[PDB]
Parts: C-alpha cells; structure tokens; sequence
C-alpha cells in the first residue's frame, strides 16, 4: 500500500535479484536446489551441502558475481528437521553492490566442507558455528572452541542446551580455585508463554 | 553417509588408541606443569575412566567426533591453554557425591 | 502495628514468627517498613457525593493520573469505589 | 602513466591490453574445453568476447576502463585471472550435471 | 574563560589559535535546562476518518518469499546489478 | 539408531531420568483461539521448585526446567528424542469433532432445542 | 451429498447443513468470533463473524449462515476486514479502561481479537 | 564523494627539502606539539568539585527505581504485573492478592537492582505511573543482599523522592 507506515518496497531491485538467481542456477544446476527473493529483496540460494566450495567459488570469481566479501557466515539451529542445522553464508558484491544468501543444511554428523580456501574470513566463523552449534567443518585449519570455556562440555547455541547451562562456577577456600558445580538458581528464569492464541499473519498460514 | 574420518569401526577404533597413547604420556607431563596434586596414577585413571564412559558408543562417525574432541583437549592441555582449574575440572571433588540407593534417594528427596 | 515478637507487622501482613530462623537477619539491623499503611490513607479521603448516576475518576492530573474508567452509582448502600485509586464516590440522597 | 593504482598490492601493468587479451584468449579456450550445453561456457564466453572486442577496439586505458566498467583496467586483468582460475576449477567439478540430491522432504520450510 | 589577557595571549601563542573564540568549557551557550512546556504533534494517522487500518497495515502486507526457481518440478548474461559508478573526488577538500 | 547423548553434552544424570513428554498444547479454555494449538511440543518432567530463604523466589536446580521444543509433527519428537536418549511419551492429539449447528433448531417447533430466551 | 464450497479460493467438501465459520475451520481458517461457540447454541449477537461471499452485496454471519454450493467465502477480503474493524470499533466504544485491572488481561478475547483484526 | 588522506607527493624544490630537513634536524613539529599542551596547561581545568558540585543531570535520567503513591496517599501499583513482564532482565518479582478492601494490591514487589539493567521499560509500562526510577544515582551499598530491593524499600524511596519525582514527570510527561 502507501503512507508513511508501509514500508516502500522496490521492484526494480526484486526483478533483478530474481534474474540473477536464476542465472546462479543455470550456471550451477548440479547443487542449486532452489532460488529465492524476499519480498524486502534479499536474494537466498539453497545449495545441496557438497556444493559449499563451488557454489561459493563461483559467486566469488565469476565476473558477473564478484562476491568477493563474506559478510556473515552463521547456524540456524530446527530441530524438527533431520538436517537440523542450517548453515548460511552472507555475501557482498562490491562490483555490483548488492548482497546474496547461500544456505546449505547439514546433521550433527555429516561434515562441512570448509570454505577457508574460497574465504579466509571463513575461519573464526566455522570455529563459531562448530564451537556454538557443533556443525563439524571437514579440512578446517585449525578447529576448536572459540568462545566457550575451554574445558566446556555441550554446544550452547543448540535448541535443546539450556539458557542458564547444566554447570556453574565458584571459588572454594578447600581446594583453594575456582570450581565447576551443577547449577543451582536462586530464581528460576520464569518462562512467558505469550504467543497468541488468534492468527496473525494470513499470508503465512500453513494448510492443514 | 560420508564418514568424518574412519570409515569403519576398526578405523576408528585404531583413531581411540592413537588419542589414548597420547592422553596417557601426556598425564605425567601435565601433572609437572600445572603442578597438580593428583598422582600420575590418577591422571592415567581418569583418562581410562573417561574413554570407559563413551565405551557404548557403536557409530564410526559418532567415535571419530568424540576422538577429535578428544584432541582438542588434549591440544589446550598441551599447549597450556587449560588452567590448572579446567584439568581438576575433571576430577569432580567439591561436588558432593549423590547416593544411588532407592531408600537414600528417599531421605534426600523428591529425586526422581 | 507491632508483632508479639517485637516485629512491625508491614502492611503486606507479614511477621517473622518466633519460630522463624530468618528473624536473625534483623539482629543488628533494622527491618524496612514502611509507615505510611496504604489502605488506612485511602480510609481517611471522604466519599464525594455527585449528583449524576454515572461518574468518571482518571486519579487527577490527566495524562499523570490513571486509565479513564466510568462508575455507577445505582447501588444505595453501596458507594461506588474507584478501580484504581480506590477513592469512593456517592450519589446523594 | 598511472603512478599508482590506489588499492594496495595492486601495480600499474605497462601493457594492459595485450596482457588482457592473452588473458581472455586463455579463458576463451578454457571455456571451449568445457561441453558447449552447460550455461557457465555460453555465458562466460559472451561476457569474454564483449570484453576482449572492446579491449581490441579501445586503444586508450581510460577510455577502454571506462567502457568495461570493471574499474581500474589492473582490476580488469584482476577479474580476468580469477575468471580463468574459476573456468579450470569448473571443468574440474562440471557443476553442469544433474542434482546431486533434492533436499530431504521440507528441509526449506520456515515457519517450522 | 575568567584569565587575564596576558594568559589569554600567551595561551593562543602556545596553542597557535585564537582559543577564547572557541573555549571548550560551557558557560553561558547553554540552553536553560527549564524550558517552556512543549506540544507534540499528532501523526499522519491521527484521523476521524479514511482511517481503516486495513489501508495502513504494511505487517501484514509482507508475503513469504518468492520462489524464482526450484529443483522441485539466447538468454543474455546477467548480473546482481548494475555494476557500481567510480566515486568521484571531493570538491571541498580533494585531497587532504 | 543416531546416538548423540555422547555428543550433546547434557550429564547422564539428565539423560535417563528425564522423562521428555510429546504433546500438542491444550487450548486455554478461557480464550477461544486455536492457533497456539497447532505445533507439536516437547517438555520435560516437573522437579522441586523450593523457596529462597532471603527472598522467598522460587529456587530450582532443574537446569531443563525451562526448555520447551516445538515440532511440526509427532514423528520429528520421538526421532529427537530417540537422538538424546530420552524417555519419551508421546500424546495424540486431540481434534474436536466437527458438531451440527442449526440456528433454526433453536426455534423448533416440537424438539427440547427450543431455546427460552434469546 | 457433501456439496463443494470454496473458501478463498480453495475448493472445500462440507456435509449440507455446515456453517460457513465450520468450513473456514476446516480449510484452516478460524473467523473472529465473541457469541458462536461450539457447545452451545448459535445466536449470532455478536456479529464479529461477519465474512464476505463472492458475488454478494452483504456480508454474512458465518457462525450462523449454511453454506451453499459454489460459495466463494473471502475470508480476508476488504469487506470481511472493514467488517471486522467496525464490530471491534462498536464493541470497544463503550468498555471500560479495566485491562491493569482485568484478571483477564493477557487471555481476553477482546484484547487479542482487537490487536489481530 | 571520497577524500584521498596522505596521498600528497613532497615537492623537490631545495626550499622546501631544507624546510624538510629543517623539521627533521631542529625538532619543529614536537616543539609545536609541546606548545600546544603548554596551552592546555593554562586552560581553565573542567574539574567538578564532588560532592560539594554535582553534574550536569536531564529530568529523563532513570536511576534507582522507586513505587509512586496516589495523592490520597494510595499504593497506584494496580498489580497489572506488566512491568513484570516488560522487564528484559526478569528483575521485577509481583505476587499480588485481593486487599481486605477488595483492590489490587501486591503482596511482594521484589526487584534486585543487581540483576536490573536500569533500562526504564517498567517505567515506560506502567499504566499508573507507579513504578518510576527514580534521580539518585549515589545508592551504592557495601554488601549484595542489600540491592534486592523489597516492596518495603521501594515505597519508602518513593516517599523520600516523591518531590523530586513528581516534579521531573510533570517536566517530561508532555514528551512521553
Ligand atoms: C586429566 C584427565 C583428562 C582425560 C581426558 C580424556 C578424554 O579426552 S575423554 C574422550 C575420550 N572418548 C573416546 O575415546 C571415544 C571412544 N569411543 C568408543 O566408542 C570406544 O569405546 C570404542 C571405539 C568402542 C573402543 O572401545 P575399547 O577401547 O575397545 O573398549
Ligand atoms: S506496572 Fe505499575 S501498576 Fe503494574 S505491577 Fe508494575 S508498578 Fe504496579
Ligand atoms: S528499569 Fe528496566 S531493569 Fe529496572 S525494573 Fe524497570 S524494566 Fe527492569
Ligand atoms: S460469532 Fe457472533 S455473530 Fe458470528
């Protein structure tokens, strides 16, 4: 619609996102599996996971893609599907100013080719998903925890790890240093329930 | 499915005794630098001890992701990244051991 | 008012009790209570007496007073009690 | 001459039309090697060959710059060396086949 | 600033500006921190009618993104976008 | 059988003893919507919720006290449970029975639908 | 004997003698509603069901109408949206400012019907 | 639309390498520098005198969190619990029961100024203007049990700063 409060939406944008995603395809029939573009024109590209290194490869040296920045490489963990998590690759095309999404799936298993050759960024990203998630990047440099402690057990990130964690910590006088003990909290964190029991959005409703 | 590095058990059997020979020369040494008050024996117990406990374990490519978080701590205890708390954070001690009889558990309390 | 122990009984209508362990945690400290008992205060405000069947309390000042709500006043015996500030208003006679 | 090409790491070349032509001329016969069908050689080929045509034609570097829109023509051999290394890489992993595997039931569904 | 001239003077010299044109302390410039009540407007929205907000709901306007191509049953070469226009120099200041 | 207890982390203690519930959420009967009841979830046994003697908050030592999983459908729990080695039972869902509704009945002219007051 | 009605579009089999509200249920839609409930009997007072039927000048109470056959119900069509807006308009003009103060606030019909519709 | 920082070639002219030189050899450019913290050494210090002078302060500062009472002298804390909700550090404690007069009064209103993030969201949620953080800043305590705030405490700040309280929502309510 119109008025200040809609957002204004260009489709000059959308028609050439679109175009290009289906040039990705083309070009790249063997791991594209489908090609999307956000109504906000955000151009997604999902690729079969053994595609990672030359999907990316390619959207970073082809003339027509030179993606050659790796804004954001990051997990989303649902666990309702059996390659629970979704690893998605940010890009920027300085040449063309514009930004594209390659998101891949993968199991708690299966490994990740890791794309440290097609992106040095790569790196401290993957040991992020791997230490957070615990998606394990196959050829990875150098892989290990990151930003958990170094002797921690689990990874946080995880749908089904705990928000306040199973240990917690605390300096004893008897063994004279900081000590790992099951958490215990004072307050347990008070879980709200507010989704709606109504609808909210008709455009995204699922058919039963 | 692509198996993360061994690609039968035995392959990744023979990856458990690699990490196991180099957990167990390591202990001494680790003993030594963060001058800890455990024996040799006991660092080499718990190392048994912790390998014992995934011993159940009968998927090549779950063995090979417990092997190379195996070496990753292995590598922070080499490479002095641990502190002396994380190595004795394995050697639960303050903890106060939980009974396992029933009638225990009963006077404790509502423990399921 | 003043528990049996020596406790002031705050206006939540609590008391450490005799037996409670808790009482040392004010041994050598005073027990925060305060003295200005909320619902004696409201008490003392009179009952306004106006004319109309249905009134309406934002609590004064507007925009620095509270939601809006209308009263009735239907009710003889009763005196119609305003949902926020509490304060009672009357129809006369 | 261009004293200096502003990106650092990057040198001014003497001669950036000839080494862009030898440049594409490699790329082109890369791109033959691979099966005329696949989408990557027939568009890969067209973008070429508008390059090197004005390349040929455009006897000035600004101008020529100017026309390929590519930037700095350094930046344009840039673009062509990695073109080529990604051409090679392709006939290595003919990403022109068939899916591997379409994606198991609704692994791209949101909201779950 | 309450200094005499000769600090004043010596101070520019030293610092090689005039100093007391722009003294960083705030004396007197400052707006006074009581200020008459103010009125905020109203938005576009505030109205008694043509208000539904069925014109105006851009929330429930968003739709799922769109399906350009999916595996699941001469065109010329194309980029993302236009390639990006060389930036041109400043005119204030070209070169600092 | 995909076996992640090793993986995941959580302490043993936590692996046999919970005892994970499938379910779809009732309807609050107070509203009327059915929207929250759509989704499959998953939660885990209630443990003791003791009182803080400062304050009197609620203490817990139930580090899953908290966790609630949502599931497209009923199969997606269970094989998530079955990875986590989780004791879990499982709950059909319960869809009300389409009802005959007739504005008409309640003017009948021989039947009890009659209504007295409108 | 079930007859074919379309619910926005989506062609929906229904036995003779189902409410339009009942059909919309069925496809997945569940029409804003304060009077019709399931349990008891229909009396349409309310009027916060209205729904528009393609092909029709007025818009009909879905707790109560039967459907008919080749019925296109437009669930969120702009007369069933304006329809809804003006029913929530009349029901809010004269409810009290009780929501602090209202034990059902956070589980009130009116509350979360007024913020979806 | 870009400016070239550096990117300035020296001119070659024997002036202008002597005045190079120059620089390099008499120490120009630190004896410049020096001077200029000369001139700071004879500027007017910015100093405050605390406590004895206080900082500059806006009447929109959120600081100790304080329960605002009617003026009949009634608790405006209608127990709606919103602020309980509102609050994105779970701070907020309320437990609330029918008063012998039959209102919504809160029983416990528990917030542990250890665990609040002083964000203003209860504040900004209160449908009563009840809760209300307070100007004092200078709260600070010597052992942790005494930030967890009680109900207790929190009336009686409100009565102690009611005046200064008041005064600033009178001043900002117009802007909220
Ligand atoms: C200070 C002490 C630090 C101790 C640190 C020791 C560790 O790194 S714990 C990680 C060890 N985990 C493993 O080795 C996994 C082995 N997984 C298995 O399934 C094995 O039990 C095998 C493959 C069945 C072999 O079992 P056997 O040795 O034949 O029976
Ligand atoms: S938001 Fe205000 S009225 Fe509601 S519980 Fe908090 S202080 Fe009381
Ligand atoms: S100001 Fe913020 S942190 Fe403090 S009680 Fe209010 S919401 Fe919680
Ligand atoms: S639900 Fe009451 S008129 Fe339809």
């Amino acid at each position: 619609d119109t008025r200040p409060t809609i957002r204004p939406r260009n489709d000059v944008v959308h028609k050439q996102l679109s175009a290009f995603g289906q040039y990705v395809a083309e070009i790249l029939p063997k791991y594209v599996q489908q090609v999307q573009v956000s109504c906000f024109n955000e151009l997604e590209i999902f690729i079969h996971p053994d595609g990672v290194i030359p999907v990316l490869t390619f959207l970073r040296d082809h003339t027509n893609a030179q993606f050659k920045s790796l804004a954001d490489l990051t997990a989303v963990d649902v666990p309702t599907r059996q390659n629970r998590f979704e690893i998605v690759y940010n890009l920027l095309s300085l040449r063309f100013n514009s930004r594209i999404r390659v998101k891949t799936y993968t199991d708690e298993l299966t490994p990740i080719e890791s794309s440290v050759t097609v992106y040095k960024a790569a790196n401290w990203y993957e040991r992020e998903i791997w230490d957070m998630f615990g998606v394990f990047f196959a050829n990875h440099p150098d892989l290990r925890r990151i930003l958990t402690d170094y002797g921690f057990e689990g990874h946080p990130f995880r749908k089904d790890f705990p928000l306040s964690g199973y240990v917690e910590l605390r300096y004893d006088d008897e063994v004279k240093r900081v000590v790992a003990e099951p958490v215990e909290l004072a307050q347990e964190f008070r879980k709200f329930d507010l989704n709606s029991p109504w609808e909210a959005f008709p455009a995204y409703r699922q058919p039963p | 499915v692509k198996p993360i590095f061994s690609r039968d058990m035995n392959e990744a059997k023979r990856r458990v005794r690699e990490l196991y020979r180099a957990w167990y020369r390591e202990v001494p040494n680790t003993v030594h630098l963060f001058q800890l008050d455990i024996s040799v024996k006991q660092g080499r117990d718990k190392v048994r001890e912790m390998f014992m406990k995934n011993a159940h374990v009968t998927d090549p490519r779950v063995v090979d992701l417990l092997v190379i978080k195996g070496k990753m701590e292995l590598e922070e205890t080499i490479n002095v990244w641990k502190q002396r708390t994380h190595i004795m954070r394995f050697f639960h001690e303050t903890e106060a051991p939980r009974p396992t009889d029933f009638l225990s558990k009963f006077y404790v309390g509502h423990d399921p | 008012r003043t528990s049996p122990t020596g406790e002031k009984v705050t206006h939540t209508g609590q008391a450490y009790d005799d037996g409670d362990y808790r009482r040392v945690r004010f041994s050598d400290r005073q027990k925060e209570v305060n003295e200005n008992f909320a619902i004696d205060l409201i008490a003392e405000q009179p009952v306004s007496e106006v004319g109309s069947r249905v009134i309406s309390c934002d609590g004064g000042g507007g925009a620095l007073g509270h939601p809006r709500v209308y009263i009735n006043l239907d009710k003889e015996t009763k005196t119609g009690t305003c949902g926020y500030c509490g304060l009672q208003f009357r129809q006369p006679h | 001459l261009k004293k200096t090409t502003g990106l650092v790491g990057l040198a001014v070349c003497e001669t950036p039309h000839e080494r862009l032509k030898i440049l594409y001329t490699k790329i082109l016969d890369v791109l033959g090697q691979i099966p005329k069908n696949a989408a990557y050689r027939k568009y890969t080929e067209q973008i070429t060959n508008e390059k090197l045509g004005m390349v040929k034609a455009e006897p000035d570097v600004k101008k020529l710059e100017e026309q390929l829109q590519g930037g700095q023509i350094e930046e344009v051999i840039l673009q062509a060396e990695n073109e080529l290394s990604l051409a090679r890489k392709m006939l290595r992993w003919k990403p022109w086949e068939p899916l591997v595997e379409e994606p198991p039931a609704n692994q791209w569904k949101w909201p779950i | 600033a309450s200094a005499t001239r000769v600090i004043q003077l010596l101070r520019n010299w030293a610092s090689g500006r005039d100093l007391q044109a722009k003294l960083q302390l705030r004396y007197q410039e400052i707006s006074k921190r009581t200020q008459p009540p103010p009125k905020l407007p109203v938005g576009p929205s505030h109205k008694l009618s043509n208000n539904y907000y069925c014109t105006r709901d851009g929330r429930r306007e968003a739709m799922p993104p769109s399906i350009v191509m999916s595996s699941q049953k001469e065109k010329k070469a194309v980029t993302p976008a236009p390639p990006i226009k060389r930036w041109e120099l400043s005119k204030d200041q070209p070169y600092l | 059988k995909l076996d992640i207890t090793t993986l995941t982390g959580v302490p043993e203690e936590h692996i046999k003893t919970r005892k994970v519930r499938i379910f779809v959420p009732a309807r609050n009967n107070m509203q009327s919507g059915v929207n929250n009841t759509k989704k499959w979830k998953m939660e885990f046994d209630t443990r003791e919720r003791w009182e803080n003697p400062l304050m009197g908050w609620s203490s817990t030592a139930d580090p899953l006290s908290n966790l609630v999983l949502t599931f497209s459908t009923k199969e997606d729990a269970v094989a998530f449970a079955e990875k986590n080695g989780w004791s879990f039972d499982v709950e059909e869902r319960k869809v009300p029975k389409p009802k005959s509704k007739s504005y008409g009945a309640n003017f009948s002219w021989n039947k009890r639908t009659r209504v007295s007051t409108k | 004997n079930l007859i074919e009605v379309f619910v926005d579009g989506q062609s929906v089999m229904v036995e003779p003698g189902t409410t339009v509200l009942q059909a919309c249920e069925k496809v997945g839609m569940q029409i804003p509603r304060f009077c019709y409930h399931e349990r008891l009997s229909v009396a349409g007072n309310c009027r916060m069901c209205l729904v528009e039927i393609e092909k029709a000048p007025k818009v009909v109470a879905a707790c109560a109408m039967p459907v008919m056959k080749g019925w296109n119900i437009l669930t969120n069509s702009e007369k069933s949206k304006k329809a809804r807006e003006g029913v929530m308009e009349f029901l809010l003009a004269n409810h009290p400012l009780d929501c602090p103060i209202c034990d059902q606030g956070g589980e009130c019909d009116l509350q979360d019907q007024s913020m979806m519709f | 639309t870009y400016k070239f920082v550096n990117m300035r070639e020296p001119s070659m002219d024997m002036k202008s390498v002597t005045d190079r030189a120059a620089q390099t050899l008499l120490w120009t450019e630190l004896v410049r520098g020096l001077g200029m913290t000369l001139s700071y050494l004879f500027r007017e210090p910015a100093t405050i005198n605390y406590p004895f002078e206080k900082g500059p302060l806006s009447p929109r500062f959120r600081g100790e969190h304080a329960l605002r009472r009617y003026p009949s002298g009634e608790e405006r804390c209608i127990a709606c619990k919103l602020c309980e909700a509102v609050c994105p550090a779970q701070a907020i404690t309320i437990e609330a029961e029918p008063r012998a007069d039959g209102s919504r009064r809160t029983t416990r209103y528990d917030i542990d100024m250890t665990k609040c993030i002083y964000c203003g969201f209860c504040q900004e949620a209160c449908p009563v203007d009840a809760i209300v953080e307070g100007p004092n800043f200078e709260f600070s305590t010597e052992t942790h049990e005494e930030l967890l705030y009680n109900k207790e405490k929190l009336l009686n700040n409100g009565d102690k700063w009611e005046a200064e309280i008041a005064a600033n929502i009178q001043a900002d309510y117009l802007y909220r």
